[PDB]
Order: structure tokens, then C-alpha cells, then sequence
């Protein structure tokens, strides 16, 4: 989007500490704003499902430093 | 050092020396960490070879030590300067420096009115100082229940070898008033070291 | 020369000067020192090392009172004031956003090192030190108040937050307002050089 | 050959490579340096400006750099870094051209074509301000001063520089008030507040002892006659094999000089500037002791500097032997003044001296030399910026953003030039945009955002507007409270236009043997 | 100048010297006896039951041994005897405690044990003294 | 520092001593022989006596002392 991951995300943190409705980056508009009224629209289930898999593999594989293999 | 070796003169030109500074910066503050607080370990530190010093005070440690980098140098002042302030906060000022100078440049490099960046670490001090001016929540000798008695009693609880802090809560009250000397800004506070104090076996 | 006469100018005036030998040590004890107020507290102990023992215990009951008599405003000693300030200043950074959410938070995250290192210096499980303090520290309690609805205190010889709110091992607002800026300084202190070069 | 090709590139190598890390320019940016030298040292270094003057860089193209830096100082008093920040700017464009294969002498006059129109685009963005005007003089110096090490004393420093100029200035419009005219004279003690602006010639020399003449009717001049005596200028036949022969000449030595210093004070001399030449003695130590008995200000083997100002300002001429009395070619001085302030310092002040209408002597005082030098360096840029106003009338920006303002333009000017040079000048015409980011550059992490957008910002601010480098944000840089007289920046092009073009000339290498 | 050392590394170096010093003299001390014989670089033999006599004649390692000569003296400074006891006794507690206890991870009760292990001496001695 | 200790350390000693003595088996009685010793003087010193041989020229050993 041509932005500053440094500067912008905090602005959206700020605009979620000031706003906090949808305020977020638009790669489309190349700006930052409420994405729902920036019309960037996706279901929450995929995001719910993103969460479900997010921590899942995360918490999953971190439970293995103890790994076994038997190519033999 | 790190990265480009092409020019001497401690010119590593950016992040290299900057990191070679944060290295040196994270290098010097280490002794202080293990020496931080009264639970900070006590460092026997060789002065020459058989010449040694056993010190848990980073500032005192620093004073024997020498500064091999500006990163090593700029802290050994401010640490000994905060030591020069009192000696309370010697170890305090030391450590946080090593973290912020990889933090400080990262923002102030980007310019866009380059002046005001590290004031983000300053206004925070203000923001802190204000709150720091606001804390009677803990540490009150301003008034206790017995005031300077219990204040000393809890202080004689802060340093406690025994049930001392019974008479010794009162002695410290007796002590500050035992000393009467001109003290300025109007202080009834009178120096606590000069108190005439005698030991009886 | 001992041939010198004596005049009363070198005489001290007192209600009485009476000789009290106590402990098998005779002292000159001036009752009613007239031209100022005076006191001395003798320390009864098993030995003078036992007296060395409590005398030093007395000295950090002194300077703390003194430093309090120096500044009525104070803090608890240690990075526990950070533990409040840090997340608060990281919060105080948050709505700033941009550059400014970084600095004040990149500031306040660097605060945390002092007490936790001091904690593990006491082997206090620095996870504990943060667990206790910044729990109490909240939006519920953003509040130092004058009092404890949260505990912002850290005992230094303990390495662990205790319940001592009067203790003499803390520090006033004096050295702490200083240590902040000096810490902010070293962020700046190295940065003033303009350009760079090398010499022959 | 390859050597001419490579050595230029090798000259382009070193000089450019230096000029880059030579840009942290200004700012509180980049981490402080000790310097372990080429032959070794530990040199704790700061402020690339002085570092530029400190800079020893030794390489055929490195030596022109230290020069290039020092010139913009004496050219302006400012922009010391700024001449080099556009130096590596020129040093890049040459490559792509020589990488395009373009002939270096064809590349050479392109620098002129760049310098020719570049100063006019600078003259276009120049906001002309009066060179004799108290306010423009105040305000322009104020921007330097407020950026100098004392922004406080600046309030007292600027009118001094304003009045130092306006006295020394030629009336109405003038290119005048050099730094040669101005004689900046330190005085130990006093205050920065007690920094004194004297219109006349104050020689910084330390007057012999004290209690000497502070009175009026001086006669100051450099006197190359010597005070004769036995075993001084006068013949003796007596070798000393004994103690009495040693003493006899001395008894006649000090007495005869004691009557020579009278002739000096009889001349009307409350000062003398003693020739640095001696025979056995010239003016002896007792002689000065005898001259000071007569209240003749004496400094033995006077510094060559105050020798010139009194000859420059007053027009001093050689003087006849004291046994010949004098030619009264001691310069005209109505006051021999030794000021002592903070109880410190011995300062000859010659006031009522013959003066051209120029030669202000700013007396710089302070509780410490460091206290002295702060304002002294500050009032200098108060002098110089005003002097830059005097030498050239304008207020442009400082900080190098208006370079981008020249850059958008001079690009098209090449595009209009429509020559091979239109490719040569244009390759630099944009390449000059590099500085505002390279100022910022040397500090931190997460780098990229500001750099590219700066030149973009001004480019989106187009020709009339752009981002302020110091204060940030997009506003026309020329009038900000970031400002310079245009003289500052145009010389930076001039100086760099040439020394860089001088590299284009180098074919192969020689070493005078 | 500035130098930093850390962790077990020095404390293991602390373990080494005094403990290795604690070897021969513990066999030497008491009626059961041996001799610690220093080899001079020329082959010169110096055999004593006092290691502190041998320790000086050659390099004294910094971490343990530099303090042990002084706690050797201090004991002999005080009562007039005991250079050979304290070293092996300090070598004892030095040996097995920290690493084990630091593998159980804490500097604190280690230091604190010295106290309460010290007084149990004071306690059980003067009872059976 | 460099310390040889206990069982392995005394080996070189008993290795020296027993190793050093076995040369004197050429001595002690008429079936034994005078042992030739030479010094920096180059003096051939013929003694079946242990002392003469022993205290003049030998190989460096801790037991040799």
C-alpha cells in the first residue's frame, strides 16, 4: 500500500485507541480508515477460522522440541 | 567489529557502529545487572593482577573500569553522573540506556522534523516524573502512623537485625533532631550522619 | 604555653554538667546545652560489633527520612514505579500512534529491565515481579493515589514487592526523576555527532 | 587509458565515499565517534562540520574535499557541510554519464551549465531581503543564532553583528563587512552579555601588567626601534673574567633604558607594538618594566596579527629610533585602554583610531573560554549570515530542501536544454535531491519511509512548495524560520561545480618527484 | 579496563583452585599426613603440609586461590593456626554446593545456608564442647 | 594451575628413584664396577662409590634432590 509499517500500524493502533471501529489500512485506496466503511469486506468466520488455526499449529508444534524419526 | 571493515577511526558508518555501540552499550550494563539492588552480587574485580577490588556498586565498578567505546563512554558518565547526583540510581540509570539507543535512533533517523523524536523518551520522563511526583502509595516517611518513629521502625524494619526499631525507631527520630545545623530552603531536616551516636557493649 | 590564664569565654553554660559513667565508659554529658539543642543516642548492645550491627540498620532509617525531609513527594524504590508507568506510558504511547506510539512505548518497554533483573538478582522469578505489580497496575488502578488500591512498591534487599509502604530502603522522588532523564540522555547522548570521518 | 578511466573512478571512489557518511548532516543524528587515525590515535569526534575541517582525508580526490568544506565557511560562514553534501551529489551523476560513456569534458561544462542556471533558479527561489536593514540583518542572523550554541545571547549577539555590519557596511547597498574587517577579539572574563561590540580597532593583545595607562591620548604603532644600553644595543669592550665587570654594564644598562622609555612616553606613547625582532634584547624585560613605569602599553614580540590590524585599520608606519626620538608614525590612537572585566583579561582597546569606516572589533567575553567561544562562534554566524545578506541580498531556506526545489526545475531546464548535456546536467539535476534524506540517514532502524518521500513531498509540493527539512512538514522552505541568504547555498554549487569537475580532468596519475 | 566475566564459568573456576588446593593438605592435615611437594622449574622440591607455603612459591590463581591465602592468613592471623583447615573446609562447601544448587537454581539460600550451617556448628559444638 | 596429584604424580618419583638407582647396581662390591662420571671439566671420575657419583653429575629429577 506504500506505507510505513512502523508509522501506520500505530496510527491504526492510535485510530483504534482514538477510533477503534474498523480503522485500518487500505491497500486499495492506499490510505488507512474503517475498512468496513472502506468497504473492505470479508466474513468473520474465515477470521474466526483464522484464529482457530492461528494458535492451533502455533501451540501445537511448540509442544514438540522432542521429535522422533525412523527413516529406518 | 561488524560489517564493513573498510574504514578505521570507529567509523563503521551506521547500524554497524550503532550496533557495535549497542553491543558495547549492552556490554557495560551487564555488571550492573548482576550488581543491581542490594541483592546485586558483590564483584571481586582485579585492579592489575593481584590488585583487586570487591565491589557491588556498578558506578564504583565503572570508576575502576575504562571506556573502550563512546557507547562504553557515554554511560560511564551518566551512570557516574547519577552516582554524582546521589549514589541512589547508579545501577538504575545504567541498564535502560543499552535498550533505548537501539530504540532511539530507529525513530530519529526517519527525520520528518527530526528534532523531537527522542523527546518521546523525554515527555515520557515528564509523564513519569509527574507520576513519580505522585507516589506516596509506597515509601512514606513523609508521615507514618507514628510518623518518623514507625517510618524509622519500618525503616528499622527495612534494615532489621532484631527487634531493633523499638528504641531504634525513636533514636532515628532522636537522631534527625539531635543534629541542628543551618539547612537551606528552610529545612528542619538536619544531616543524619553527623548525629552524635555512641556504641555500648 | 600553659602559662596562659583562663577566662570564662571558653566556659560552656549548662543547667549542670554532671559526670555519668555508664557501661564502664564515663562521658561528659552536658545537661541543658544552652546555645543550641543537642542530643546523642548511645547504643546498648552485646558488643560494639552488635552496636555496629544496629547502627548501620539505623542509618538507612535516617537518609530515607532525610531524603523524605528533602522531598515530601517520593516513590517506592525500584523499577516497580516503571511497572505502573511502563504499561501506562505504553498506553500513553498508544493513542499517540505513528512515531509517538513507538517512542513512548519503545521507551516504556525498555523500563522493565531494571526491577526484573533486580528480581532475579534476588532470584525472585522476574515473571513474579511483573505478575504482581502490573496486575495491580490497571485502568482499574492507573492510580498511585496516596495509598494502596494497587501495590506499586518493590523492596530492593528483597527483590520482591513486599507490603512495606514506609520502608527505609526505598528512595524519594529525588533520585528517580533524575534517573529517568539520564536514561533518556544516553539515548541522545551518543547521537549528537554530525556526519562521520576518519583521520590519518 | 584504464588508469585515467579508473583513477577518475578511483577519485570518484574515495571522495564520494567520504561525502556520504559525511552526511548525517546536522540533526541530532548518528552515534558519536572516537577516531583511531590512519597512523593511529583515539580521537573523540563530533559535529561533522568541524570534523570536515578536522578531516585529514588523504587521497587525490580526498584533499579537494577538506578544501571544499573550508571554502564554504570563508565563502559564507555557513553551509560548511552543505558544499560537500552536494559534492557526492555531483560525484554520482558523473558515473552514469561515464557509464553512459559521455565524455568527461563534455560532462565538465555541464557542471557550468548546472551552475549557470542553478544559481538563477536559486536566485528565483531567493527571497531578496535588504542587506542594510536592521530587521533582515537581525532576522537572518537570528535564524543562524537561534540555531547556534547560544540562542539566548543571540538576542544580544545579533544587533552586535547588525551594528558591526552597519558601521562597517558601505551605506545603503553594499557587498561589504568582510570577516577581515570584523576583528573578533576574545577577552578572558567578562560575560557573553559583556561581549562588547566596538566600532574601531581593539587589538586582542594582552597589555603589560595593569595599573598602566587607561587614559586618553595614546600613541600606538609598531615600532621597530630598540632600546639601547650597555650589553643591550650598545658597544662594550669588557669581557667578564670577574664579577665586577659583569655588574658594571648592568648598572649603566637599566638606567640608560630607563631614560629611553621616557623618550617613548615623551613621544606621547601610551602604547607601543614592539618589533618581534631583537638584537640581544630590543626592548628588554626591564625596558618594558621601564616603559610601563611611564605607562606605555607594551607586549614583547607582539603577535603578528595585531601588528596587521593596526597597520590595516590605522595605517601604521615604521618609527624612528628612540635616540632619534620618533617619526610619530605610530598610528593615530586617542585611547590606550586596558579593560579588566570579571577581573580577568588584559585587552588593548584603540578607539578613536584611524578607521576606514570598517573594522568593527567585537570584544568577546565570558566567564570561561568555552563561555567566550559559544557566542563567539554564534555571533560569527550572526556576522556571516548578515555578511551573507550584505554580500548577497536574499533569504532562501537552510537545510538543503531548496536544492530539491532547484532539482525539479533544473531537470526540466536540461530537458529543455535538449543536449547531450541535457542528459549530463539532468542526471545531476535530480541527483541533487539526495541531501535531506542523507541528513536524516545515519541514525536508526526501519529506515525507508521518509527517505524517498522527502524528494517526493517537495516534488508533490512542486516548484513553489516542499517539505521543511528541519521543521518537517510541507511548507515552502525559503521562508520558514529555516532560512539562509542565498550566498550561502550558491557558493556550495560553485565550489563543488569545479573541484568535482577538476576530477573529470584528471587523466592517469603523476607524483612530482 | 572494562572486563566482564559470568556465571558458572568463574564460579567453576572458583570451585577448581581451592578444591584442588583442598586435596593434598586435607590428607596432610591431622595425624594422617602427606606432603605437598612443589616442583620448581629447576626441579627444586618443596614439600610441606602447608599449601599456602606452596601456593605462594608458584602462581596463585585469581578466582579461588587469591582469597584463600587471605582466609588462610585470617585464620592463622586470629588464633595463630588453621591455614590448612579453612581452605579444605571452604573447599568442601565450595565443591558440591553451588553447581548442584545452581542446577537447583538459586544463589540465595546457598549464601543463606552458610549462616545456618555455620551456627549449627556453634550450636552442636558448645553443647558437646 | 598445573598440578600433579596423588597416585599418578608419585609414579614419576618412584619411576625416577627406582630408575635412577638401578644404574648403581653396576657398583657396590668388586663384582660391581667403578662407575665413570664426567663433568664439564671432562674429568673421568671412576668410583664405585655412590656419593661421589651422586652429587656431581646426574639427570634432573625431583628425587635427584
Amino acid at each position: 500500500a506504500g506505507f510505513d509499517a512502523t508509522n501506520i500500524l500505530n496510527k491504526l493502533r492510535a485510530r483504534h485507541a482514538q477510533g477503534g471501529t474498523w480503522y485500518g489500512v487500505d491497500i486499495n485506496n492506499e490510505d488507512i480508515a474503517d475498512n468496513f466503511e472502506a468497504f473492505v469486506w470479508e466474513p468473520a468466520m474465515v477470521r474466526i477460522n483464522a484464529l482457530t488455526a492461528a494458535s492451533e499449529a502455533a501451540c501445537l508444534i511448540v509442544s514438540v522440541d522432542e521429535t522422533i524419526k525412523n527413516p529406518r | 567489529m561488524e560489517g564493513p571493515l573498510s574504514v578505521f577511526g570507529d567509523r563503521s558508518t551506521g547500524e554497524t557502529i550503532r550496533s557495535q555501540n549497542v553491543m558495547a552499550a549492552a556490554s557495560i550494563a551487564n555488571i550492573v545487572k548482576s550488581s543491581l539492588g542490594p541483592v546485586g552480587l558483590d564483584k571481586m574485580l582485579v585492579d592489575d593482577i593481584g590488585d583487586v577490588t570487591i565491589t557491588n556498586d556498578g558506578a564504583t565498578i565503572l570508576k575502576l573500569l575504562e571506556v573502550e567505546h563512546p557507547a562504553a563512554k557515554v554511560l560511564c558518565e551518566l551512570a557516574d553522573l547519577q552516582d554524582k547526583e546521589v549514589g541512589d540510581g547508579t545501577t538504575s540509570v545504567v541498564i535502560i540506556a543499552a535498550e533505548l539507543l537501539k530504540n532511539a535512533d530507529e525513530l530519529v533517523k526517519q527525520k520528518i522534523h527530526p528534532t523531537s523524536v527522542i523527546s518521546g523518551y523525554r515527555l515520557a520522563c515528564k509523564e513519569a516524573v509527574r507520576y513519580i511526583n505522585e507516589n506516596l502509595i509506597v515509601n512514606t516517611d513523609e508521615l507514618g502512623r507514628d510518623c518518623l518513629i514507625n517510618a524509622a521502625k519500618t525503616s528499622m524494619s527495612s534494615k532489621i537485625i532484631g527487634i531493633n526499631g523499638d528504641f531504634f525507631a525513636n533514636m532515628v527520630v532522636d537522631a534527625v533532631l539531635a543534629i541542628k545545623y543551618t539547612d537551606i530552603r528552610g529545612q528542619p531536616r538536619y544531616p543524619v550522619n553527623s548525629v552524635n551516636i555512641l556504641k555500648a557493649h | 604555653e600553659g602559662e596562659e590564664t583562663f577566662e570564662a569565654a571558653m566556659l560552656g553554660q549548662a543547667e549542670e554538667v554532671v559526670q555519668e559513667r555508664i557501661c564502664d565508659d564515663e562521658l561528659i554529658l552536658i545537661k541543658n546545652t544552652k546555645a543550641r539543642t543537642s542530643a546523642s543516642i548511645i547504643l546498648r548492645g552485646a558488643n560494639d560489633f552488635m552496636c555496629d550491627e544496629m547502627e548501620r540498620s539505623l542509618h538507612d532509617a535516617l537518609c530515607v527520612v532525610k531524603r523524605v525531609l528533602e522531598s515530601k513527594s517520593v516513590v517506592p524504590g525500584g523499577g516497580a514505579v516503571e511497572a505502573a508507568l511502563s504499561i501506562y506510558l505504553e498506553n500513553y504511547a498508544t493513542s499517540m500512534g505513528s512515531r509517538e506510539q513507538l517512542a513512548i512505548a519503545e521507551f516504556a518497554r525498555s523500563l522493565l529491565v531494571i526491577p526484573n533483573t533486580l528480581a532475579v538478582n534476588a532470584a525472585q522469578d522476574s515473571t513474579d515481579l511483573v505478575a504482581k505489580l502490573r496486575a495491580f497496575h490497571n485502568e482499574a488502578q492507573v492510580n498511585p493515589e496516596r495509598k494502596n488500591l494497587k501495590w506499586i512498591g518493590l523492596d530492593l534487599s528483597n527483590g520482591k514487592p513486599r507490603d512495606n509502604k514506609q520502608a527505609g530502603v526505598f528512595e524519594p522522588t529525588i533520585v528517580k526523576v533524575k534517573s529517568l532523564k539520564f536514561a533518556t540522555e544516553a539515548a541522545i547522548t551518543i547521537l549528537r555527532i554530525d556526519d562521520l570521518i576518519k583521520l590519518h | 587509458r584504464d588508469k585515467p578511466a579508473q583513477i577518475r573512478f578511483s577519485n570518484i571512489s574515495a571522495a564520494k565515499a567520504v561525502a556520504d557518511a559525511i552526511r548525517t548532516s546536522l540533526g541530532p543524528k548518528g552515534m558519536d565517534k572516537m577516531i583511531q587515525d590512519g597512523k593511529g590515535d583515539v580521537t573523540i569526534t563530533n559535529d561533522g562540520a568541524t570534523i570536515l575541517k578536522q578531516m585529514q582525508v588523504l587521497h587525490p580526490a580526498a584533499r579537494m574535499l577538506v578544501e571544499l568544506s573550508k571554502a564554504q565557511d570563508i565563502e559564507a560562514g555557513d553551509g560548511t557541510t552543505s558544499v560537500v553534501i552536494i559534492a557526492g551529489s555531483l560525484l554520482d551523476s558523473c558515473t552514469k554519464l561515464l557509464q553512459k560513456g559521455i565524455h568527461p569534458t563534455i560532462i565538465s561544462e555541464s557542471f557550468q551549465k548546472a551552475l549557470e542556471k542553478g544559481i538563477e533558479i536559486l536566485t528565483d527561489m531567493s527571497r531578496p531581503v535588504e542587506l542594510s536593514d536592521r530587521e533582515t540583518l537581525l532576522n537572518s542572523a537570528t535564524t543562524s543564532l537561534n540555531s547556534k550554541v547560544v540562542s539566548q545571547y543571540s538576542s544580544l549577539l545579533s544587533p552586535m553583528s547588525v551594528n558591526a555590519v552597519m558601521k562597517v557596511i558601505d551605506p545603503a547597498t553594499a557587498t561589504s563587512v568582510d570577516l577581515r574587517d570584523i576583528k573578533i577579539v576574545k577577552k578572558l572574563g567578562g560575560t557573553i552579555d559583556d561581549c562588547e561590540l566596538v566600532e574601531g580597532l581593539v587589538l586582542t593583545q594582552k597589555v603589560s601588567n595593569s595599573g598602566i595607562t587607561r587614559v586618553e591620548k595614546a600613541k600606538i604603532g609598531l615600532i621597530q626601534f630598540c632600546l639601547s644600553a650597555p650589553k643591550t644595543d650598545m658597544d662594550n669592550q669588557i669581557v667578564v673574567s670577574d664579577y665586577a665587570q659583569m655588574d658594571r654594564v648592568l648598572r649603566e644598562e637599566r638606567a640608560y633604558i630607563l631614560n629611553l622609555v621616557k623618550q617613548i612616553k615623551k613621544t606621547g606613547c601610551n602604547v607601543l607594538l614592539i618589533q618581534k625582532s631583537i638584537l640581544r634584547d630590543a626592548l628588554s624585560d626591564l625596558a618594558l618594566h621601564f616603559l610601563n613605569k611611564m605607562k606605555i602599553m607594551v607586549i614583547k614580540d607582539i603577535e603578528r596579527e595585531d601588528i596587521e590590524f593596526i597597520c590595516k585599520t590605522i595605517g601604521t608606519k615604521p618609527v624612528a629610533h628612540i635616540d632619534q626620538f620618533t617619526a610619530d608614525m605610530l598610528g593615530s590612537a586617542e585611547l590606550a585602554e586596558e579593560v579588566n572585566l570579571n577581573g580577568s583579561g588584559k585587552l588593548l582597546k584603540i578607539t578613536g583610531c584611524a578607521s576606514p569606516g570598517k573594522t568593527v572589533t567585537i570584544v568577546v567575553r565570558g566567564s570561561n573560554k568555552l563561555v567566550i567561544e559559544e557566542a563567539e562562534r554564534s555571533i560569527h554566524d550572526a556576522l556571516c549570515v548578515i555578511r551573507c545578506l550584505v554580500k548577497k541580498r536574499a533569504l532562501i531556506a537552510g537545510g538543503g530542501a531548496p536544492e530539491i526545489e532547484l532539482a525539479l526545475r533544473l531537470t526540466e531546464y536540461s530537458r529543455t536544454l535538449s543536449g547531450m548535456e541535457s542528459y549530463c546536467v539532468r542526471a545531476f539535476a535530480d541527483a541533487m535531491e539526495v541531501i535531506p534524506s542523507t541528513l536524516a540517514e545515519n541514525a536508526g532502524l526501519n529506515p525507508i519511509s521518509t527517505v524517498t518521500e522527502l524528494r517526493n513531498r517537495h516534488a508533490q509540493g512542486e516548484k513553489t512548495a516542499g517539505i521543511n527539512v528541519r521543521k518537517g512538514g510541507i511548507s515552502n522552505i525559503l521562508e520558514e524560520l529555516v532560512v539562509q541568504p542565498l550566498l550561502v547555498s550558491v557558493s556550495a554549487l560553485t565550489l563543488a561545480t569545479e573541484t568535482v569537475r577538476s576530477i573529470l580532468k584528471i587523466d592517469d596519475v603523476v607524483n612530482t618527484r | 579496563n572494562t572486563k566482564r566475566e559470568s556465571g558458572r564459568k568463574v564460579q567453576s573456576g572458583n570451585i577448581n583452585a581451592a578444591k584442588t588446593i583442598a586435596d593434598i593438605i586435607r590428607t596432610c592435615l591431622g595425624p594422617k599426613s602427606m606432603m605437598k611437594m612443589l616442583l620448581d622449574p629447576m626441579g627444586g622440591i618443596v614439600m610441606t603440609n602447608d599449601g599456602n607455603a606452596i601456593l605462594r612459591e608458584i602462581q596463585v590463581q585469581h578466582p579461588a586461590a587469591k582469597s584463600m591465602i587471605e582466609i588462610s592468613r585470617t585464620q592463622d592471623e586470629e588464633v595463630g593456626d588453621g591455614t590448612t583447615s579453612v581452605i579444605i573446609l571452604a573447599g568442601e562447601m565450595l565443591s558440591v554446593a553451588e553447581h548442584f544448587l545452581e542446577q537447583q537454581m538459586h544463589p540465595t539460600v546457598v549464601i543463606s545456608a552458610y549462616r545456618k550451617a555455620l551456627d549449627d556448628m556453634i550450636s552442636t559444638l558448645k553443647k558437646i564442647s | 594451575a598445573e598440578v600433579a596429584r596423588a597416585q599418578a604424580a608419585l609414579a614419576v618419583n618412584i619411576s625416577a628413584a627406582r630408575g635412577l638407582q638401578d644404574v648403581l647396581r653396576t657398583n657396590l662390591g668388586p663384582k660391581g664396577t667403578m662407575k665413570m662420571l664426567v663433568s664439564g671439566a671432562g674429568d673421568i671420575k671412576l668410583t664405585k662409590d655412590g656419593n661421589v657419583l651422586l652429587h656431581e653429575m646426574q639427570i634432573q629429577h625431583p628425587t635427584a634432590s
